[PDB]
């Protein structure tokens, strides 16, 4: 029968940070999830600068002076200055621009590794401390130059907006790093979503490769 | 006697550099990491100072690097050095007048400044000052009138002003450590709201290094000009009880004292108030106001106006003197050389330099003038370092080659062949460090990406730099005794040139364009007029 199905995306603390709902039969509705990469970092690792921000909290940081609201008191010009010296993170609109650049630049990017649902052969991949990405080959999806893929991982992850589309959303001081997550055929056959499955995501950068953990889970009720 | 040398150094070095520079750097280029920007600029200066010790040792007559170059290395090199020195003095006068005018304007009040905002507007922020400093022009015209009249810097009043400056510096450091808090070096997005409704603020990352190590390096490049003044130790003139041993200790101690002062003052400034809320016009008094010690604005006002004076006068007094010296030698136009019979001073040169400084203060921002002076001074110091490096290997004055002659010369003292090979090696090495810095600054992202062309050029340039430095090392040094010698003459001058050129490469494109135009005017004067009327012709 049709139920109110809700697909929820949660931070590493397993608190829901994004959700979508629809009246559909169970295991028949497989929408594209579009959580923001920054929503996943809410209350997450210290690198992203959102470790004290609650889920569904508004994007922190002062507005860009180039925003659609125009100039205002205390507005930042960092959104127009070169971003080469900025850290890719979610703490400011210009830091979100730098994160968007890092996730879009061909050399740079982001990769995603499966968590508890990975086969036992991937035990060496590591736990949450490594974001399940202790070494290359554990990453099953994500946008990088080598286009990793898996015949068994339950989701695929990509950037949702192009650089030009995302830049203006960032200058408006809104969430502007939306991911596009699509269920694979394996995910469409899997039914353990009621318990949720977790992935690690790490930026591919000349450094420590900062990362976060996120989860996807299904909730449903009568309708 | 060594104590006297270090005292001379600390006195000669400008004490007003931090009052005007600390805010501009700590807000625009570095944050609290300006504390480190001052350190690098110190070290870069030290390498220069030691070379000056040898350079002033090569000429018994004390003077400027112009005179030393003219006696030792020749007409063109001396012209370039003197022209860079002219820019340094003119633009230092302009910058210090800017600072003094801003301090007084803030003290008297903004409406006095807002008269300019009512009646004048350049309207070209990128290539022109967002606000013209008419009052700095008034100061410069007054001081040029005084200097033309024959008024000269007074030693006693200068000592008094340096003492008051140091006392106010100590008070600022104490107040920074009392009222300032380490939280201002750890600011985050939560603290990215400034009380004043000031727009287009550069928040940056926040914390201790909001603009990164590239910002720290740009600040160090901009802070290099503040440590200028140690020349007086190399050019002491009086006899020293242990010259090659007392001169370097004096130079290093003076530069360390200056770095301690600048470190303490910039630390106080960045600890009392957020770096992004610093007041470029007058950082220290506004920082005091933010902490509620508004009365201190007067004390700093007492000190700053004194310190800036000791700076402005110091830049202004020699500014006509180089022009006069060059004009007599025919390098510059003879009409500047003429001295009034009534004043017994080079009136025309003083008036012309004053007008140029007034125009530069009027039309250009404080940071723009600062960076132009920094680039000119860095070029002058790199030229001095290259001069010492070259002169160490020339024969004492009254082509084909073989690999055995190049790599293994058997002569115990420099031959003309050795001198020519060292000249060629110095030129090639200078071009090669220029290439290294270009790749390290323009190709910086390319190097981070590891692109084949950038890494290839970098590795080849660095290895060939080592090889050329080695070929210089292998040549015999001049047995001539000097009162001072740079210790590691094959390496230390080369590192000085490297650091200076890298710091120059940190400066903005506008600074490079202004400097290129200035050098173009200099070369036009030299090649069109200077060569033909030179007194040595
Ligand atoms: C179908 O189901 C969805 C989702 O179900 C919700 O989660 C389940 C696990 C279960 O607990 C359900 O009981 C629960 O409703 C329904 O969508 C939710 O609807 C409620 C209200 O009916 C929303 O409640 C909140 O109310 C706040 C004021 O009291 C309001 O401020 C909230 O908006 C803000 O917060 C939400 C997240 O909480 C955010 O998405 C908004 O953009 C805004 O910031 C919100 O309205 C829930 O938030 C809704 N969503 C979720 C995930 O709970 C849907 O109504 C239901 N439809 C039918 C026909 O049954
Ligand atoms: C006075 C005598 C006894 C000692 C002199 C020591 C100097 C030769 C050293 C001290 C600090 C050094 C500097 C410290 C840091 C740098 C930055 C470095 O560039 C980077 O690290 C760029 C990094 C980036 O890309 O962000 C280039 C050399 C330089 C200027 C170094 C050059 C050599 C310096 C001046
Ligand atoms: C993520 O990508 C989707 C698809 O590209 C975006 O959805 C589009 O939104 C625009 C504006 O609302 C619509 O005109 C299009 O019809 C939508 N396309 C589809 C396929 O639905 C979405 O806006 C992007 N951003 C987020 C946060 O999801
Ligand atoms: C920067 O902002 C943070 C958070 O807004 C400040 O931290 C809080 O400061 C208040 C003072 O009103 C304290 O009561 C809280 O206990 C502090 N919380 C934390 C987690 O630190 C911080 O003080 C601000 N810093 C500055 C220099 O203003
Ligand atoms: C803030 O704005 C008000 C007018 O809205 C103005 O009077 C005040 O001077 C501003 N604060 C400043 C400039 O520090």
């Amino acid at each position: 029968q049709v139920y109110n199905i809700t697909w929820e995306v949660t931070n590493g603390d397993r608190e829901t940070v994004w959700a979508i709902s629809g009246n559909h039969p169970l295991w028949t509705w497989w929408p594209v999830l579009t959580p923001d990469l920054c929503m996943l970092a809410l209350s997450g690792p210290p690198h992203w600068g959102l470790e004290y921000q609650a889920p569904y909290s508004s994007p922190p940081g002062p507005p860009c002076c180039s925003g659609s609201s125009g100039s205002s008191a205390g507005c930042s010009r960092d959104c127009d200055e070169p971003l080469t010296s900025l850290t890719p993170r979610c703490n400011t609109a210009w830091n979100r621009l730098k994160l968007d650049q890092v996730t879009h630049k061909s050399s740079e990017g982001f990769y995603v590794c499966p968590g508890s649902h990975r086969p036992r052969e991937a035990k060496s991949c590591g736990g949450p401390d490594s974001f399940y990405c202790a070494s290359w080959g554990c990453e099953t999806t994500g946008r990088v130059y080598w286009k990793p893929s898996s015949s068994w991982d339950y989701i695929t992850v990509d950037n949702n907006l192009t650089t030009s589309q995302a830049v203006q959303v960032c200058k408006d001081n809104k969430w502007c790093n939306p991911l596009a997550i699509q269920f694979t055929n394996a995910g469409k056959q899997v039914t353990s979503w009621t318990t949720g499955h977790y992935w690690g995501l790490r930026l591919y950068v000349s450094g420590r490769d900062p990362g976060l953990t996120f989860g996807i889970r299904l909730r449903y009720q009568n309708l | 006697n060594t104590y006297d040398l270090v005292a001379l150094g600390v006195g000669s070095t400008l004490g007003a550099g931090v009052y005007v520079l600390a805010g501009a750097v700590a807000r625009e280029n570095a944050g609290p990491a300006i504390v480190i920007s001052f350190l690098i600029a110190a070290l870069a200066s030290v390498l220069a100072g030691l070379c000056y010790g040898e350079f002033g040792a090569r000429v018994p007559k004390t003077g400027s690097a112009y005179l030393y170059s003219y006696v030792t290395v020749g007409e063109l090199w001396a012209f370039i050095t003197g022209w860079n020195l002219i820019l340094s003095y003119i633009i230092g006068t302009s910058s210090v007048a800017r600072a003094w005018s801003a301090t007084f304007d803030e003290l008297i009040g903004k409406p006095i400044g807002e008269f300019s905002r009512q009646h004048m507007a350049l309207n070209a922020p990128g290539v022109l000052a967002q606000t013209p400093d008419i009052f700095a022009v008034i100061i410069i015209i007054i001081l040029t009138g005084l200097l033309t009249l024959g008024v000269k810097e007074s030693a006693m009043v200068n000592k008094i002003f340096t003492c008051i400056n140091v006392l106010v510096l100590c008070f600022i450091v104490v107040s920074g450590f009392v009222k300032g808090s380490i939280k201002n070096w750890q600011l985050t997005e939560k603290n990215f709201s400034c009380n004043n409704n000031d727009t287009n603020v550069k928040y940056g990352e926040g914390g201790f290094m909001p603009f990164g190590f590239s910002g720290v390096l740009s600040g160090a490049a901009t802070c290099f000009y503040a440590f200028v003044g140690f020349d007086c130790i190399a050019t002491t003139g009086e006899e020293v009880k242990n010259p090659q041993k007392a001169i370097p200790v004096g130079i290093v101690a003076s530069l360390l004292i200056c770095f301690i002062a600048y470190f303490g003052v910039s630390a106080a400034l960045t600890l009392m108030m957020p770096y992004f809320c610093l007041d470029i016009d007058s950082p220290l008094p506004g920082a005091f106001k933010h902490q509620g010690w508004e009365e201190a604005k007067y004390a700093v006002a007492i000190g700053s106006l004194c310190a800036l004076s000791t700076s402005l006068l110091g830049s202004m007094f020699p500014m006509p003197r180089v022009i006069y010296a060059m004009a007599e030698d025919g390098l510059l136009f003879k009409f500047l050389a003429k001295i009034n019979n009534r004043t017994k001073t080079p009136v025309i040169a003083t008036v012309t330099s004053g007008a140029i400084a007034a125009v530069m203060a009027f039309l250009f921002e404080l940071k723009d003038l600062v960076d132009l002076m920094s680039i000119g001074t860095l070029l002058a110091y790199s030229l001095v370092a290259a001069c010492v490096l070259v002169l160490r290997y020339q024969p004492e004055q009254p082509e084909k080659f073989s690999l055995k002659s190049i790599l293994s010369p058997k002569n115990v003292e420099p031959s003309k062949f050795s001198g020519l090979i060292v000249n060629i090696s110095a030129g090639l090495l200078a071009a090669l460090i220029i290439t290294v810095c270009i790749v390290a600054v323009l190709g910086r992202e390319a190097l981070a990406e590891g692109t084949l062309w950038a890494v290839f050029v970098m590795t080849g340039s660095v290895l060939l730099c080592m090889l050329v430095t080695g070929i210089i090392w292998r040549q015999p040094e001049s047995k001539t005794k000097l009162s001072f010698k740079v210790p590691f003459v094959p390496v230390l001058p080369v590192l000085s040139i490297f650091v200076n050129i890298y710091l120059m490469m940190q400066l903005d494109q506008g600074t490079w364009v202004r400097f290129a135009v200035w050098m173009l005017i200099g070369f036009t004067i030299y090649f069109g007029y200077g060569i033909w009327h030179s007194e040595e012709a």
